[PDB]
């Protein structure tokens, strides 16, 4: 419903009050917990609009498909017939 | 081939558009310096839809930027992917509207709309086969709603055969930014029911509760919401940009979702959305995408679909998939909670598949529901408009600009007629 | 390059986009997917030699389904030598052991003919297991062999 | 709990379909197992076979489990890869014409000391290609005379693979001088069969690259240098996969060289189709089952082909066939103990060697093995 | 003897992309165009060492077409024989029939005319399309009409892709299917339905592929087409041509709608399992679990069936199996027509594709029947068209393109008339 | 064949923290959740599928939920070594403890936490396909594991019912006890543990103390060692599902072979050979001696005397290198011996089981690698003596109405106290009747 964050004000989550668990996961991934402004304010003018915001909103490190793996279904299903080698069992030529 | 001309109005439209062109530039693998640096050749074949080759691979976007205060222009150019927009697309006033629909639609529009019409024309005949226009703006502000709506009227007058999508945020009671939200919302939606083709309603509260629950962020700044709305926009336009098993263009979605000409206010969703700490629980299969897709807490509008009936729905899938599982999942979600769907239309759900997931994903989907629960939102606005108009509050800053009272009576009557038609088909 | 060494690639160029799931994981299977559609009933009379029903037929090596008229055909080759010329322990029918060709001269005639013609008449048709593949008719007019005017060659 | 995981393909003759099986070998329990890559289903429960030899797999061979000739095409796991690539090391170990008269003894010394002859050929080089080999020593008059000497006799060129192959082999050679090694360590081969520093016999390689190019020269993708072959009066002898597996090839090569002069030789795997076509003489001669067993045994791994000749130069088939003894390994052993099929022939289909039996086909078979097999 | 094939829409050219893969593999043509006389019905020989198909792909979205142009078969297809409009019809019959058709179909038929002129012994046309869309239904019907007014007497075999009852991908396919069938009646000569649910059930039941995509469907549809063209392509004991479907299966000029089947649908492990014979596959070609159209012929009566056989088929056995079928009383024929079978045999067995899930079979059967369960199908679609039209839903899209409600009402009454016909015939 | 496990209480999730450690090292899974990159998992290896569901590629999440009210032990797990094994949405945690108060744990906080437990166990069972049943872990002496554990069992029985629920409970020892009101909590737990679970195995603490004192000759144990050998017993009993044996049993067998009456389901467990690294070198461990070793009270998990009772049935898991001839000979020798006696009316009282894979060791553990092991699960009337023993000390504290004002202050009354007391009395009468 509502998050409770009155601790861990600094850019580090030592204590386990509040939702430390996803905060901790985010900290390993981007190095900034909560708002990117807090970290810069501690490090110390500029604002907090400049945020990476990709790994925070949408990204799945395990299921990411690199652009090397990008192939349309027609490409992946109509391989050149003579040298296709992407399948385990194929009837081998047996003169 | 088919060309989408992007238009951004006001503060909300400019910042959302800034994130949008960031995502699109990401998905076509161009660096913020303007040259191609991707690897797959799947991307060079469909950049004509969203960019133009200038010289030496300088792919500049086909976007128009519109506002009245240099604060938004500086926020556009200060961020990365700022110096790829054409300097002649920084068409831009100097005075500022400030939450006045009359100022944004009669005074400032009077001398700004002609120059942006010169720019939109030039950028329109610069390409060959228009697919349509895509506009992102707000409804509470002045320079976005009024100016943008006047542009919508002008372009739908000149080019009447091209599609038109509007991504417009609507106000909320608990999160109410300005004070004249009903005075601007009512007049804009009154003009949108006549001129815009289809409107995909956004709001801040639903996005806000989404970053609460599904994403479990501690402080969801605007950059996160802008990325979510931008993710939805890319999920819409994925069909023209990438090959698929069943392509579905913008017109294809409009005919499969609009049964009546005034009946075109959708609600939108996006999947998958999980936290950083729980990215590992979930597998990426059709059931786990669908249970999240039809969840009411994943709507990007504050209208409970369980409080009405779906008229039509559409799902745009991305990534290599199995169409059997796609369709049987749509059939199950149509048969199980059968009361929440309309009776006199079989097969309410249109589906489509394209083979390229968004970068960083494996298999994603985008949901567009033309439901009847949107009358809840319009009644939420109308009761506030009647409460204000009952005693003429804040009215003179509109009356003294050229607008009269029958404009407000027309807006209220139309919105009331529209919610009556939604209630009829429920 | 390593298609079967690591699975994520296995997913990558699997057509569906995902690899085949484990047997326990699949929700529907077993008794439902059985392909028993290719089923028929053979009505067999008490002494019918060959079936007209159209069901599959055993090989000529197996002693059933009009085997006799086949064994006694001219373009039929057996991968093993005939019983009359066999020689060892191990798989001698009682009858066969005690009843052998009495006359060595007759054995000589028999062996001459068998060796010169039938022992190596055909060998390509003999498979790896030793069971000769049936000649498969090709073309509408192809005839397996002469049936009507049977005594095409006389006197030998 | 140890696994050695390989990818190995098998094509059923009946369906003519080649599929890859993942083959796990547990060397602790002498146990074997395999799964199907395509359907993700078990193919063997995890049966304990222990029939196979942990020296016999080496990523190249054909393993036989429940009558399935399946060859190991690739290393399944990086852990297995590292562990095996640590074992396999390439070396060239050609002999010189001096001890060629006792090559089988030397080869037996090799197989007992611990190695694996993956490739083997016997040929005499003319002076041109003789200079092609040993090219990096083109300036030395010493080597300028060696490049002539080496081209006189018949030279065995054979590869060796084993853990620390370069080191172990160069050790078993002994220093370039023969006599001082006779004085130091007589067990070294170059000390055991060496005349002088220039008439050493047991050449090898010293660096990985300077072994790579030499093996490429001798074996190569499609190279066949210095072919030595005779026209007629010489028979063939096939040392079967059995004896090359158990290394007994050394025990038979000298056993036949004491009475006859080997003219050519080679170790090369051969296909079923090629193997079956070669034994066509025995189709109508033998029962189908036994002929099948013979052909599959011949296609069950590497095999050596000695092109046996005679001393007088009259004929080889007759004396050599008696030398082989009766075809049955067991029948020959009771009354013909001097024959080699009795000495190290195992059983009916697992007999020792194969010898041509009709004097008409000696030249046919040898020219088949030494012209038509390599050039195809 | 030559036959040309046309492919319309997103479904038409994807099925064609599987079909022309099979043809190249069956006649051993490399995907770059040259072999390493029976091919003369599909591939013309240009110059020396080069074969170019007698086909046209056409669509209004250029995406999938130039996806073929950059696919594996780049040198094989004629550059010109891939027609591509610049923008979609978007599930709209009127848009696909009046707006863009008027500028695409002239170039299309001006291309097919010189395809036919380069040909010499044209048997007929053979069209693949889907009626649920806008591109395939709209200008597919428009081109079908204009081919009928041009040649007419040449037969036109139509293999259409209908909407299934419950599994569905679009919303307005009722409207598009109805407005399509009104011309599918009077211009197609032999129409063969190809559903999608039935083939999903086949792929999940027989070939046990648990996550099937459209490609697997397209592959076994290609198997069916190549199986019923095999008679013209190769020499067999009992050959049939394209004119036979016209005669031996269409008893009345307005009843030409077929149920299709194919057997044996068997994977790579069950071929070892089962002992394939003519009797059981002739039986298996008749159960509803092996039909390519989701309907039950137990509710109807057969009118006429045709049976192609490929591979090692002896006529004594096929005659015996159909005898047991005729004497079997589980299925029933109509009495109006007593001898309702037609066989046909070709010698070559069907081929496999590397990566296909169908195993190398010795013999296969393609059954094309006629029944009245199709009359049940059109009613099942009629009811759900009435539910939607009663409220005037989605009508403004079509009228905005230029049409009216008259064509709706007359196409509705047309299908109603055809309903009366199948009821009268089934009697 | 899949089975999921819920851990309710301070004791339960500490047992689980030892159990899942045992499981991942049994299947060679590194604590981060995936196998070592060096070796490759077999393509068709579903051995780990019974507990671990492979999400995506190279990740195995256990089918279990740790849930409790106090956050101390739970977030200890979240910061421990197995952070990556359980990602953090299954680890349900409350905000304030029930604090040894059955009423507070069954009525006050249960109403807030149980719905979240149910609708999480729902989607776990929805990921599941061939669900065999559930198995729960709790110590009925505490408050959290007792109260909401009873509530969770009640609502699970009304949700599924037909699926078996293996309850591994920890009863309080007679003399060694760390709580004061655990008699109250134990009687109130049993009032529902009777009519909810199907198969309920008792594990006392003083018995395990005496085991590690005697056989493992550890003079001073901590809870690490106790939970370690408990995990050995659980893993030994589920190895019939995970690994193919010569003669395997599933979860449903104990439902049939071990429970003769729908109310008599309480099983004394034991394990052998519980042996250190030195006794092992000196002593050979064959089948006959471990079968004997499984029957003396000096190796049982509940401090009771089986000589005072008569066996209703017995079950023997054998793991490792065991042929069926000598287990057959051993049970023959046991049946002919007269030191122990089975109940007269059932002649056949054994349920043998043989599995191939031997038990493995844990790094830093005290148990050596043995070629074979035995897990005995029996049923007798000694349990009927145990319940009377707990009943006596319950009545003694109830006679003065001590500690009752806390429960009534929560909202309960005297009716449930009287009815639980008479419920155990009826239970006592039923054991005394059946034992005759
Ligand atoms: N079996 C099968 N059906 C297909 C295939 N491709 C498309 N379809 C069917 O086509 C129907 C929709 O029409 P589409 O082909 O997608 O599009 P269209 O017919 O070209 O019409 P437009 O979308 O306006 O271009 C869907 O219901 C699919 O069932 C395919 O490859 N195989
Ligand atoms: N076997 C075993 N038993 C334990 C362990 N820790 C506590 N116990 C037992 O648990 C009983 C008390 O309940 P606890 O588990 O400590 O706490 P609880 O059940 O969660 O109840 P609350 O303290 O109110 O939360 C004691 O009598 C102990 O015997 C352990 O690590 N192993
Ligand atoms: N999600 C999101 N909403 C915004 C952003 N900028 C403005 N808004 C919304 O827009 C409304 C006010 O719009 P406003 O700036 O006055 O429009 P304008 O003045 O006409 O340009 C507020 O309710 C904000 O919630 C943004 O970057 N992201
Ligand atoms: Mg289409
Ligand atoms: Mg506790």
């Amino acid at each position: 419903t509502q998050p409770y964050t009155s601790y861990n004000k600094q850019d580090e989550v030592p204590t386990l009050i509040g939702n430390w668990v996803e905060e901790r996961e985010l900290k390993e991934l981007t190095g900034v917990t909560r708002n990117l402004a807090a970290s810069q304010a501690l490090k110390d003018s500029l604002g907090d609009a400049l945020t990476a915001t990709h790994p925070r909103v949408i990204e799945h490190v395990q299921a990411q498909t690199h652009a090397a793996d990008w192939q349309s279904t027609v490409q992946a299903t109509y391989r050149p017939p003579s040298d296709a080698t992407r399948n385990a069992a194929a009837y081998v030529n047996t003169s | 081939m088919r060309e989408i001309v992007h238009i951004q109005g006001g503060q909300c439209g400019n910042q959302i558009g800034a994130k949008f062109w960031e995502v699109v530039s990401d998905e076509h693998g161009i660096d913020p310096t303007g040259t191609y640096h991707g690897d797959s050749d799947l991307q060079l074949e469909r950049i004509n839809v969203y960019f133009n080759e200038a010289t030496g691979g300088r792919y500049v976007p086909r976007a128009i930027l519109m506002d009245l205060e240099p604060g938004t222009m500086d926020s556009v150019r200060s961020g990365p992917y700022g110096q790829i927009f054409r300097p002649d697309n920084f068409v831009f006033g100097q005075t500022g509207a400030g939450n006045n629909w009359a100022k944004g639609h009669y005074t400032e529009g009077a001398e700004l709309i002609d120059s942006v019409l010169d720019v939109v024309r030039k950028e329109a005949e610069s390409c060959d086969c228009l697919q349509g226009f895509q506009v992102c703006h707000s409804l509470g502000g002045g320079t976005g709603s009024g100016m943008g709506t006047l542009l919508i009227s002008k372009i739908r007058e000149e080019y009447p055969d091209r599609m038109m999508l509007t991504f417009s945020v609507v106000p909320s009671p608990k999160v109410s930014d300005t004070v004249v939200e009903p005075y601007n919302a009512t007049l804009s939606v009154h003009q949108l029911v006549e001129n815009a083709d289809e409107c995909m309603v956004l709001d801040n509260e639903a996005l806000y509760d989404i970053c609460f629950r599904t994403l479990k962020l501690t402080t969801p700044t605007f950059g996160d919401l802008n990325h979510l709305i931008s993710a939805v926009m890319s999920g819409i336009t994925c069909c023209l940009r990438f090959p698929g098993q069943l392509n579905a263009d913008l017109r294809k979605l409009a005919v499969n979702l609009i049964p009546f000409p005034r009946l075109h206010f959708f609600m939108v969703g996006f999947t998958p959305l999980t936290s950083r700490g729980s990215q590992q629980y979930r597998a990426l299969t059709v059931p786990e995408l669908t249970q999240q897709m039809w969840d009411a807490k994943n709507m990007m509008c504050a209208a409970d679909p369980r409080h009405g009936r779906y008229l039509t729905a559409s799902a745009l899938f991305r990534g290599r998939m199995s169409t059997k599982e796609v369709d049987e999942q749509m059939l199950n979600v149509q048969n199980k909670n059968s009361s929440y769907f309309v009776e006199w239309i079989p097969n309410n759900v249109k589906s489509s598949v394209c083979d390229i997931p968004p970068k960083g994903l494996k298999m994603s989907a985008t949901f567009i529901g033309n439901s009847t629960a949107i009358q809840e939102m319009f009644k939420r606005v109308s009761e506030q408009f009647t409460a204000m108009f009952r005693r003429k509050a804040f009215l003179h800053w509109y009356t003294g600009e050229g607008m009269d009272e029958m404009e407000f009576t027309e807006a209220e009557s139309n919105m009331n007629d529209l919610v009556s038609e939604y209630q009829q088909y429920q | 390059s390593r298609l079967m060494q690591d699975p994520k690639v296995q997913d990558w160029a699997s057509i569906a986009g995902t690899r085949r799931s484990l047997a326990t994981n699949v929700p529907d299977g077993g008794p439902r997917v059985n392909v028993n559609l290719l089923k028929y009933k053979r009505d067999a009379d008490f002494i019918s030699t060959t079936p007209y029903d159209g069901g599959p037929s055993y090989n000529a090596e197996t002693c059933m389904q009009n085997w006799a008229e086949d064994r006694r055909d001219k373009h039929y080759k057996s991968g093993f030598h005939p019983k009359e010329l066999r020689r060892s322990t191990r798989y001698d029918s009682e009858y066969s052991a005690r009843f052998k060709p009495t006359s060595a001269d007759y054995v000589g005639r028999l062996t001459h003919t068998y060796n010169t013609t039938s022992r190596f008449e055909g060998l390509t048709r003999v498979g790896t297991n030793g069971i000769a593949a049936p000649v498969l008719p090709k073309r509408s007019a192809d005839t397996s062999g002469e049936h009507v005017f049977y005594a095409k060659d006389g006197y030998g | 709990n140890l696994r050695y995981c390989f990818i190995s393909e098998w094509l059923d003759p009946a369906s003519g379909i080649l599929w890859k099986y993942q083959l796990f070998y547990y060397p602790e329990s002498k146990e074997v197992e395999m799964v199907d890559i395509k359907n993700r289903r078990h193919f063997l429960k995890r049966t304990k076979y222990e029939e196979l030899k942990p020296s016999l797999l080496f990523l190249g061979s054909v393993v036989t489990v429940f009558s399935r000739q399946l060859k190991l095409t690739e290393y399944g796991d990086e852990f297995t890869r590292n562990r095996m690539e640590s074992q396999s090391e390439r070396t060239l170990a050609m002999i010189k014409p001096d001890a060629y008269k006792n090559m089988g003894k030397i080869i037996n010394a090799i197989c007992q000391s611990g190695f694996l002859i993956s490739k083997l050929r016997i040929g005499k080089l003319s002076k041109e290609e003789a200079g092609e080999f040993y090219a990096v020593h083109a300036g030395k008059p010493f080597v300028d005379r060696l490049t002539d000497f080496m081209s006189s006799g018949r030279v065995v060129a054979m590869e060796l693979v084993a853990p620390g192959a370069i080191r172990k082999w160069r050790e078993l050679i002994g220093p370039t001088d023969s006599n001082q090694a006779r004085a130091e360590a007589p067990g070294s081969l170059r000390a055991q069969f060496g005349t002088d520093k220039t008439f050493n016999a047991c050449h090898g390689s010293d660096a990985p690259d300077t072994a790579a190019e030499e093996c490429n020269f001798w074996f190569g993708p499609g190279r066949y240098p210095g072919k030595c072959d005779l026209a007629a009066g010489t028979t063939l002898c096939l040392v079967k996969p059995h004896l090359v597996a158990d290394g007994a090839a050394g025990l038979v090569i000298d056993l036949i060289q004491e009475s006859f002069e080997v003219t050519a030789g080679g170790l090369y795997n051969l296909d079923r189709n090629a193997a079956a076509e070669f034994l066509e003489v025995y189709k109508g001669v033998l029962p189908a089952g036994d002929f099948n067993s013979m052909v599959e045994q011949l296609t069950s791994g590497a095999c050596i082909a000695l092109e046996v000749a005679d001393r007088d130069g009259a004929d080889a088939v007759e004396p050599f066939r008696q030398l082989a003894g009766p075809l049955d390994p067991e029948l020959g052993r009771v009354l013909r103990p001097a024959s080699l099929r009795a000495r190290f022939g195992l059983d009916a289909v697992r007999n020792g060697v194969h010898c041509t039996d009709l004097p008409e086909d000696g030249v046919l078979e040898v020219n088949y093995f030494f012209t038509i097999l390599p050039t195809a | 003897r030559e036959v040309i094939s046309i492919h319309i829409g997103q479904a038409g050219i994807q099925v064609g992309n599987a079909c022309w893969e099979l043809y190249c593999l069956e006649h051993g043509i490399q995907p770059d165009g040259q072999m390493p006389d029976a091919f003369n019905t599909f591939f013309s020989e240009t110059g020396a060492g080069k074969h170019v198909p007698r086909c046209i792909f056409l669509d209004l979205e250029p995406t999938v077409v130039d996806e073929v142009r950059t696919g594996t078969y780049r040198q094989l297809f004629h550059p010109e024989q891939l027609i591509s409009g610049k923008e979609d019809a978007a599930n709209n019959f009127a848009r696909g029939h009046y707006t863009i058709g008027k500028e695409i179909v002239d170039l299309a038929l001006d291309r097919i005319r010189k395809l036919a002129d380069n040909c010499t012994g044209l048997q007929g046309f053979l069209v693949f399309n889907a009626v649920g869309g806008g591109t395939g239904s709209g200008l597919g019907s428009l081109l079908l009409e204009r081919l009928s007014v041009d040649y007419g007497k040449k037969s036109k075999l139509g293999f259409t892709v209908y909407p299934s009852p419950q599994v569905s991908t679009a919303v307005v396919e009722p409207y598009n299917s109805v407005l399509s069938t009104h011309s599918l009646l009077e211009h197609t000569d032999v129409a063969v339905m190809l559903d999608n649910e039935a083939i999903y059930d086949i792929c999940r039941r027989s070939l046990d592929i648990e996550r099937p995509t459209y490609t697997n469907l397209n592959r076994l549809i290609a198997q069916v087409i190549s199986s019923l063209t095999a008679s013209l392509r190769f020499d067999g004991a009992l050959n049939v041509d394209i004119t036979e479907f016209q005669t031996n299966l269409v008893p009345y000029p307005r009843i030409h709608f077929m149920l299709s089947s194919y057997a044996p649908i068997i994977s790579a492990e069950k071929a070892y399992h089962e002992q394939l014979s003519v009797a059981e596959i002739t039986n298996a070609a008749f159960e509803p679990a092996s039909m390519m159209v989701k309907c039950d012929p137990r509710h109807g009566k057969y009118m006429a069936c045709c049976l192609m056989y490929r591979g090692d088929v002896v006529p004594k056995d096929v005659n015996a199996s159909v005898a047991t079928i005729k004497t079997k009383r589980t299925i029933q024929f109509v009495d109006w027509c007593p001898t309702g079978f037609k066989c046909g045999i070709n010698y070559q067995p069907p081929t496999v594709v590397p990566g296909g899930d169908l195993a190398k079979v010795q013999r296969a059967v393609c059954m094309i029947s006629n029944s009245t369960a199709i009359g049940e199908i059109f009613s099942r679609l009629d009811h759900k068209f009435d539910l939607m039209y009663a409220k005037r839903a989605f009508v403004h899209w079509y009228v905005g393109e230029g049409m009216e409600e008259g064509e709706f009402s007359e196409a509705r009454e047309d299908l109603a008339a055809l309903e009366k016909d199948f009821e009268e015939v089934g009697a």
